[PDB]
DNA sequence: TTTTTTTTTTTTTT
């Protein structure tokens, strides 16, 4: 141990002696984090093999007998950093990550067991906050001899020596120290290497400001160590042990939230502001792959940004936002354009069912059949919460919580009576409707409506509806047929993107951090005058289909739907990072769903 | 321990000085043997802690830092104390307020250094362990010998400081060996229960879950709370148990399931209407347009509707009650079902009397399993004792039910919802226990049309979507068009458009106290007119639409008893009773 | 005056109830208002509203936000509480308050509010997470030259 | 209903306070809003509109009513509040302007406030008319001294002494006086402190 | 209108000032110069011991025609006495040259070759040493109260770029405090 | 030194 006191002098060593020309950036980080009271640091292992290559040779060879001496000497490197003496001072963690080299999941296995592995895949579920021992003392109840262990990572049962016998030791539960366990359940990433079959799940454990440092279902990275223990041959349950981990791009997001700042995203997303074409840019954003359909195109954006909630009490609450219908006859590349839609989301769940892959589309609250007692399972539309919906197959969806999809994109909840558990739970989530209609172009020379299964009501609870038609017509084919050859080999129209990247165009990765971040500021709201329009817009909605009606036709329009166009304004004007909107800015919000009231009439 | 008796002389100084605790603790030492010249109290007092900064800071900081070093000598303080009190002619305990705190938060979080503090902790709660007694002092009688002998038993959960493991045994024929029997009616037992709760399900942060925490309950905290509920719960919260280190098992990661201890527990949104308050309610009772009043302010945004607004506080007075004596029940509570075209605002307005309305708990169609049923939870939790527990309608018991989508419950769930009204009861044969338990409760429902906007062309038959004994107990069905007027349009817009850009909270202030004083009972003069009024509708109703039954006069009572309530006069008269002929015309028409 | 926060800091409402009659409503058919009828009103009229009657036109009954509550609240740990949720001016404003109305024991606890925050403002010098959500406009301007004065020294620090 | 009015306006003082602030600095002053002071002064004139129609009413029925004699020393009390925003709101947007005159004239060879300042249009005239009169009083300033400053140029102190600048496809070259450097597109230099300081906020040269 | 800072100096600025005090160089070479606020000198003795000021030793060190000398006070074993008094006095902040920390960076840029192992060495004691020194400054930082402050040994640098928080705060505390009469 | 457990939710199916 004075071997690894050594090691501790090497590590000492290693942080006051560092640099990078010129300040220590590991010694000015722990002052800087003593005020944080973040008591842990994060190092890069290639100013460590920059440092010494020695103890990174044996600290790749049996890091686990390792790592925490690495603390016990930076915990009192900040002994000699935090104050002067002659507290309490808690024992640091430590947080390394290095760019190291990936590995795939279903290649793991013995080998490279108890050492460090870089790696990706994505977390499906967080296991509840469990805390766990730091340090502990105990009196003998016997020979009333008081023990005190610390209680160090990475069981160990306590030690029975001062009948006495053969170990009578309890806790003292009062002076005790601790710290929170995560116990992350994580997949590998969708992509590889499943071959043929399931994705697996490897199980992984955060701790102390490791903890809820990554949201369900986000891509992430992790880098910890491969280990093993028994949990009922020999047959031990296989784990990594978790240091440090980091979020994949960003992640970052959660909660309230960040930027940080990186002041050029304001002027940034100013000049997006002053760009007249910025809407229309956005629009540009959306798809790469899909040449025209320009309208339904202008549709997408406005959702993201989220349009007007405002919560006037009583607790009376507006959506937002709202609903959009994709309908349309197979070549509408609604799916396609979907698989944008989702991948532009800072944080959504990809929904073709039924429900998404195997997700009840409503969390259905599933009892633990060990210990008995329902717990709730989650379910798409809730971890989807303050994000996208995505729906395929909406003609198929689950009838019975077809209606909690009738109701939690209105009422922004799901209320769950059933068992034990009363708590109505947020959605907050915005519907878009991808289904396809029945038989196609068929609906078109009979009635419109009942479409969507047996009601038209869905409709009204639905905003945007937008019926794609695309007839077999000339030259608007023959440029996108055009269009097509490029976009295949060599990516003859994705080279022609970048030079419009250049000229004008998103990144669209960028077009995350745009939506997230105005997102976060404050609600949008339009003049009075843009409303009283929307008055007198739809007096003659109204009036039109009620006119339109004269014919008894069956049908279409609500005073939701109104309230629906509404919210496109604050929508289309969240896009503006304006508190207010103008006459023609909600304008052009009445001309994209003034296709849907033809929609209508039609 | 010779600081434990520092804490204690110095909180000593805190007895008497200031000593405006102490009025409290001698009324507890005169009301006892008040109840004690009877022909009840818990011993345990409410400190706000505010106070204790004016004397020890030193000491205050500690109180929810180490309690398990403070808590108990100051604790010794209060029985110590009270024992210096008269007369001849228990060791009591504390809650405290705040007034706080680090040690503010909220359940979403907690530990690492949250554990073993005195934290306020507030919210839902569910799934209320059952109660069960609990074994803690043990007292025998030797012979023939005789004197009196005891043992003291302590378990992890009793207290807070660590101690020896007492359980599990009888002294049993200490020496010599004399016999020992227990004493029964003399050994002390505190009975004992765990409480998790659940953080508010709304106030969750992203798409994670509810997470709820156990809270162990002693002495009087028990029954002093229902499931559901919301509860700042106070107290200190202990690190227990072993850590799987306690033996070789089990090897592994996982442990240190904990929980809190104490303390307080207070429910939260009753009320308190002082005498100002309540002066200023009658003083609006006075005025005889009010009841149109209360009924405008209940939807701010909402067009008119007037008439169901009514019907709604009509509902939330409770109509009374009469039981009979040696027979069934008149159920007096009343239940409402809406419908019609999609944005009626039927929900929005169910969202209304979620708030105001002093409970009970709403649900979207499904629902289930039977509801306010238990649903027999199984098995066991615990001990061997298979457990029912509080279903929505139960938990909903004298509160309002409120349903979105009451035509998309299974047809199933609808026997037991006969049962919810009628019976008004709730029978559970399941596994099981045969206890049929009071279901009396408010219900109101909304229902969209069975088939798309042909609610008001199609006959109100097939229009039902959930016949049919379920349309009897409807005291009201309200059909509500989406029809268009743009005359009407124009207002449609205004009002929805300042929207975006007659008090309520006082209204629940005022309701609560219409409910309990005072019934009105009837007179005859409601009779001499509303009588004539059913078989008015009997012989014309009929040349109309359908239904007529003696049931929907029943609800003439009712309704009649509601607004008699809102006049809070004494008794009920003739006017109200024209408010209900009022009602059900526009009910049907 | 000529800072924003200066005609912002009246723009906060206190509750007041006029001690007199007051004929021409200063807001709407009163016209008007029986003495003793309780309203909330900005500082920057209500001020002058006691200094002139002896006895003034205004009773001036004690704001929510100094409210024993609220006042031993910051009392418990100062750290934690959000100053930017109770106003959020506040230091920009029970300076008024403690000048109009002339109180002498809370100022003694205020003053230590302010240094308790700026112990921990300090340590903020060096380069949030929860905290700088939660802080008062002056508490957070205090911390732009503050910090911005470190956010200089370092990169002047090395090249 | 009242005073609050201004309210908004000192409110968007705040924020456009905040623009120049960190800001990082851009300026650009979003507008004089027109309307809305106009609003403020329709009600203000419309205050002592009541007030001086009160002035004739306490002349005759009211007989000096210490209520009557309220509403002066309350109204008015309004007044001050206006003009308290009103003046605030512009002494903003002036310290801002001036700020935005002294850093660039701007600098040689100013040689015009012609394009500087791109508000242009959207700043309102009359702070147009005095801003360029205001710099033209700058310009006198330059006649004080005499130094020779180059108030607006040397910020910065100087080393040391010598570096090298950049150009930015910058031409060029403008460099008749002293001597001429000849400015080409991606064009460097070794170069003193001194000629480096007009052509570097001039926008030309770049690298330090 | 400097806007910026403007009450505090820049640091950038106090380096300007600090660069106008006087230090030893060793020349290499054997007019006048004229100037201004130098006098000295006469063609300078080379490779001899002479006071000059600091910015013209640092530009003709730019040419390396001149040699700065360390300062005696800028050693290890020095360095070393001051931050053992800074450990065992906890309130005071012992003594320096006062510019040092601007010194420091000043030197190493440039200086750098004329020291004997400054390297690895001094920017570890002087990280330190303000390390120490910054935390007494932090620890001290909770007596702030009106009116007094005693700051008594501290640099320059180590005032002026914490200048604006003590100064707008304390006047918070001031005007308050005073007010409540 | 070991103790002891069938409903409720959902599902795929004639
Ligand atoms: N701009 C485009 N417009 C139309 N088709 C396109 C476009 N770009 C690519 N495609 C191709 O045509 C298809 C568009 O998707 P589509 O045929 O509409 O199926 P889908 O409707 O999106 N899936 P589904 O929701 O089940 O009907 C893709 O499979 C592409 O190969
Ligand atoms: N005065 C009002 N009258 C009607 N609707 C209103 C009014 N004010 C707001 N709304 C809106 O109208 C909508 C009412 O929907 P609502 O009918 O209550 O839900 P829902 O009935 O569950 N949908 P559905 O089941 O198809 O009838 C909401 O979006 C409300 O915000």
């Amino acid at each position: 141990d004075d071997d690894n006191t050594e090691i501790i002098k090497s590590f000492k060593n290693f942080i006051l002696e560092f640099r990078l020309d010129s300040q220590f950036i590991y010694r000015d980080q722990l002052r800087n984090n003593i005020l944080v009271k973040n008591y842990s640091l994060t190092v890069n292992m290639e100013h460590l093999i920059g440092y010494n290559e020695d103890i990174y040779k044996k600290l790749s060879d049996e890091p686990s007998d390792i790592i925490p001496l690495f603390e016990t000497a930076i915990t009192q490197v900040a002994k000699r950093i935090s104050i002067l003496s002659r507290n309490s001072l808690p024992t640091f963690q430590l947080i390394l990550n290095s760019n190291a080299n990936q590995i795939p999941l279903r290649d793991l296995d013995s080998e490279h067991v108890s050492k460090i592995v870089r790696l990706s895949g994505i977390i499906i579920s967080t296991s509840v906050l469990s805390s766990r021992a730091t340090y502990l003392s105990i009196m003998c109840r016997n020979c009333r001899h008081t023990t005190s262990i610390t209680i160090n990572n990475f069981t160990v049962s306590l030690p029975r020596s001062c009948n006495c016998g053969p170990d009578p030791y309890i806790i003292i539960h009062e002076s005790s120290k601790f710290i929170d366990q995560q116990f992350l359940k994580l997949q590998e990433i969708p992509e590889l290497v499943p071959v043929g079959e399931m994705p697996r799940n490897l199980t992984m454990t955060c701790d102390r400001y490791l903890t809820n440092k990554v949201i369900p279902g986000t891509r992430v990275t992790i880098v910890g160590i491969y280990s093993i223990y028994n949990s009922k041959v020999a047959i031990r349950t296989p784990y990594i042990k978790i240091l440090g981990i980091q979020s994949d791009v960003e992640t970052s997001s959660i909660w309230n939230s960040v930027t940080m700042f990186t002041e050029e995203e304001e002027e940034e997303f100013l000049q997006l502001s002053r760009n007249p074409k910025l809407y229309e840019i956005l629009t540009n954003s959306i798809a790469p792959s899909i040449f025209g359909n320009e309208d339904i195109k202008k549709a997408i954006v406005c959702l993201l940004m989220g349009g007007s909630k405002k919560i006037l009490p009583d607790g009376m609450r507006l959506r937002g936002d709202i609903n959009v219908l994709l309908l349309g006859d197979p070549g509408t590349a609604k799916s396609q354009l979907l698989k944008f839609v989702e991948k532009v989301s800072p944080i959504a769940v990809y929904t073709s069912g039924k429900g998404s892959s195997a997700a009840g589309l409503t969390a259905s609250v599933q009892r633990d059949p060990m210990t008995r007692e329902f717990y709730l399972e989650g379910g798409a539309m809730v971890l989807a919460d303050g994000g996208v919906v995505c729906i395929d197959e909406f003609d198929k969806m689950r009838d019975e919580d077809r209606v909690a999809i009738h109701e939690a994109m209105e009422q922004q909840t799901i209320s769950i009576a059933k068992a034990g558990i009363t708590t109505v739970l947020n959605s907050r989530t915005s519907v878009l409707a991808a289904a396809n209609p029945i038989y196609g172009r068929y609906d078109d020379l009979k009635s419109p409506g009942d479409n969507i299964d047996f009601q038209t009501t869905i409709l009204s609870r639905f905003d945007m509806i937008f019926i794609v038609k695309d007839d077999h017509n000339e030259e608007r084919d023959i440029s996108i047929a055009n269009h097509v050859i490029n976009i295949h080999t060599g990516n003859a129209n994705a080279m022609q993107n970048q030079q419009e990247e250049n000229g004008s165009e998103i990144s669209i990765e960028k077009m995350k951090r745009y939506i997230t971040y105005c997102r976060l500021k404050c609600a949008p709201r339009l003049s009075p005058q843009a409303a009283e329009k929307l008055s007198s817009n739809f007096v003659t909605i109204r009036k039109q289909l009620l006119i339109n009606e004269l014919e008894s036709t069956e049908r279409p329009i609500t005073i939701r739907q109104l309230e629906a166009i509404i919210r496109i304004t604050e929508s289309l004007a969240k896009l503006e990072l304006s508190p207010i909107a103008q006459e023609r800015h909600v304008d052009e919000a009445i001309r994209l769903f003034q296709a849907s009231t033809m929609d209508a009439a039609s | 321990d010779a600081v434990f008796g520092d804490r204690v002389r110095r909180f000593q100084e805190f007895l008497d000085t200031f000593t405006s605790y102490r009025d409290s603790v001698r009324s507890i030492q005169v009301y006892n043997s008040n109840n004690a010249a009877n022909y009840i109290l818990p011993h345990r007092i409410i400190i706000s802690l505010d106070d204790l900064r004016e004397f020890d800071r030193s000491f205050w900081s500690g109180i929810l830092v180490e309690p398990a070093y403070f808590i108990p000598p100051a604790e010794k303080a209060l029985t110590d104390l009270a024992d210096s009190m008269d007369d001849v002619p228990h060791p009591w305990k504390l809650s405290f307020k705040g007034s706080f705190g680090a040690h503010a938060l909220s359940p979403r979080t907690l530990t690492a250094q949250h554990l073993n503090k005195l934290v306020s902790v507030e919210g839902i709660v569910t799934k209320t362990s059952l109660v069960r007694p609990k074994l803690i002092r043990s007292v025998h009688y030797a012979a023939k010998t005789g004197r009196f002998h005891y043992r003291d038993y302590t378990d992890a959960t009793t207290t807070l400081t660590t101690r020896i493991p007492t359980p599990a045994i009888y002294p049993t024929e200490d020496t010599e060996g004399n016999k020992l029997t227990t004493e029964y009616g003399y050994s002390t037992f505190i009975d004992h229960q765990r409480i998790t709760v659940q953080e508010m399900p709304e106030m969750a942060p992203a798409g994670q879950l509810p997470r709820s925490i156990d809270v162990i309950l002693d002495d009087d905290l028990v029954d002093k709370t229902k499931p559901g509920d919301r509860v700042n719960v106070v107290g200190v919260f202990k690190s227990l148990g072993a850590g799987g280190m306690n033996q070789s098992n089990s090897n592994t990661l996982i442990g240190f399931k904990t929980l809190i201890l104490g303390n307080t527990v207070y429910p939260l949104h009753r009320q308190m209407l002082t005498d100002f308050d309540i002066r200023n309610i009658n003083k609006l009772s006075k005025k005889k347009d009010i009841f149109d009043i209360l009924s405008q302010s209940l939807a701010p945004s909402i067009y008119g509707h007037d008439h169901i607004k009514k019907a709604i506080l009509l509902m939330l007075m409770g109509g009374v009650e009469k039981n009979l004596e040696n027979g069934s029940h008149l159920r007096g509570d009343i239940n409402i079902l809406m419908v019609g075209d999609p944005s009626t605002a039927k929900s929005q307005l169910l969202r209304f009397v979620l708030n105001t309305a002093s409970l009970a708990i709403a649900t979207t169609g499904r629902g289930s399993s039977g509801v306010g049923l238990t649903a027999a939870v199984t098995t066991d939790r615990e001990t061997g004792e298979r457990r029912l527990e509080a279903g929505a309608m139960v938990l909903a018991d004298r509160g309002v039910v409120c349903i979105d989508e009451f035509d998309k419950m299974t047809d199933v769930d609808r026997v037991a919802i006969h049962e919810v009204m009628e019976q008004q009861t709730v029978t559970i044969a399941k596994a099981g226990i045969h206890t049929t338990l009071n279901a009396r409760c408010s219900v109101i429902a909304a229902a969209n049309p069975v088939f798309g906007q042909y609610d008001v062309n199609r006959d109100p038959h097939q229009n039902i979507a959930l016949p049919d004994s379920l349309l009897s107990r409807f005291d009201l069905l309200f059909v509500v068009t989406d029809d268009i007027n743009e005359i009407r349009d124009r207002s449609i817009s205004e009002h929805v458009l300042r929207t975006h850009r007659v008090t309520i909270p006082f209204l629940r202030k005022y309701v609560q106290y219409a409910k309990e004083r005072v019934i009105p009972q009837l007179t005859q003069e409601a009779i001499n007119v509303i009588v004539k009024n059913y078989t008015d509708l009997r012989n014309d109703d009929n040349t109309k639409k359908s239904p007529i039954t003696a049931r929907t006069l029943e609800t003439l009572i009712r309704l009649a008893t509601a607004h008699a309530k809102v006049r809070l006069s004494k008794t009920v008269n003739k006017v109200d009773a024209k408010v209900a002929a009022n009602l059900l015309r526009f009910a049907l028409l | 005056y000529y800072d924003i926060d200066d005609v912002l800091a009246d723009g906060t409402e206190f509750p007041c109830k006029f001690q007199y009659d007051i004929p021409g409503l200063g807001y709407n058919p009163g016209r008007p208002i029986t003495k003793n009828t309780k309203l909330s009103l900005p500082l920057w009229l209500a001020r002058i509203l006691a200094i002139v009657g002896p006895v003034p036109f205004v009773e001036l009954l004690p704001p929510d936000m100094f409210s024993t509550k609220v006042m031993n609240a910051i009392k418990t740990d100062p750290v934690a509480l959000d100053l930017h949720s109770i106003n959020s001016h506040f230091f920009s404003l029970a300076i008024k308050w403690i000048m109009l109305f002339s109180e002498k024991e809370l100022a003694n606890v205020v003053s230590e509010l302010l240094l308790q925050r700026a112990q921990e403002l300090n340590h903020h010098a060096s380069s949030t997470s929860t905290f700088l959500l939660k802080l008062e406009e002056m508490e957070k301007e205090i911390y732009k030259k503050s910090h911005e004065s470190y956010k200089d020294t370092k990169r002047w620090m090395f090249k | 209903m009242y005073g609050d009015l201004g309210n908004k306006l000192v409110l968007e003082a705040k924020r456009t306070k905040q623009l120049y602030a960190r800001s990082n600095q851009d300026v650009n002053l979003p507008m004089y809003h027109e309307d809305i002071i106009r609003n403020i002064l329709k009600e203000v004139s419309n205050l002592r509109k009541n007030t001086e129609y009160l002035k004739e009413q306490q002349q005759l029925g009211m007989l000096d009513d210490k209520v009557a004699k309220c509403q002066y020393f309350v109204t008015l009390l309004c007044m001050e509040r206006n003009k308290r925003c009103l003046l605030a709101y512009q002494r903003l947007r002036t310290d801002i302007l001036d700020s935005m005159a002294w850093n660039n004239n701007g600098l040689d060879l100013m040689s015009s406030i012609t394009f500087s300042q791109q508000d242009t249009n959207n700043l309102s005239h009359q702070e147009q008319e005095y801003l360029k009169e205001y710099c033209d009083l700058i310009t006198d300033l330059k006649s004080g001294d005499l130094v020779d400053i180059d108030l607006s140029g040397s910020l910065v102190p100087p080393s040391d002494v010598f570096i090298d600048v950049r150009v930015l496809k910058d031409a060029g070259e403008i460099q008749t006086e002293y001597g001429v450097f000849n400015l080409i597109k991606d064009s460097q230099f070794f170069v003193r402190q001194s000629d480096v300081e007009r052509l570097i906020q001039q926008g030309y040269l770049q690298k330090i | 209108l400097p806007a910026h800072l403007q009450q505090t100096f820049s640091p950038e600025e106090i380096q300007f000032i600090v660069e106008n005090e006087p230090i030893k160089i060793f020349p290499r070479i054997t007019w006048q110069l004229i100037t201004t606020d130098d006098k000295a000198l006469n063609n300078m003795v080379a490779m001899r011991s002479t006071e000059v000021v600091l910015w013209i030793a640092l530009l003709l060190k730019q040419q390396s025609k001149c040699s700065i000398v360390a300062p005696q006070w800028l050693t290890t074993k020095e360095l070393d006495r001051k931050i053992q008094y800074e450990k065992t006095h906890p309130d005071r902040f012992s003594e320096l040259p006062w510019n040092w920390l601007v010194l420091a960076r000043i030197l190493f840029n440039k200086a750098k070759d004329d020291f004997h192992d400054p390297i690895h060495e001094l920017r570890g004691k002087i990280q330190d040493l303000r390390e120490i020194r910054q935390i007494k400054v932090l620890k001290g930082l909770k007596y702030l109260n009106e009116s007094h402050l005693q700051l008594d040994n501290l640099s320059l640098l180590e005032i002026n770029e914490l200048r604006p928080f003590i100064t707008e705060i304390m006047d918070k505390l001031r005007e308050i405090h005073t007010a409540s009469l």
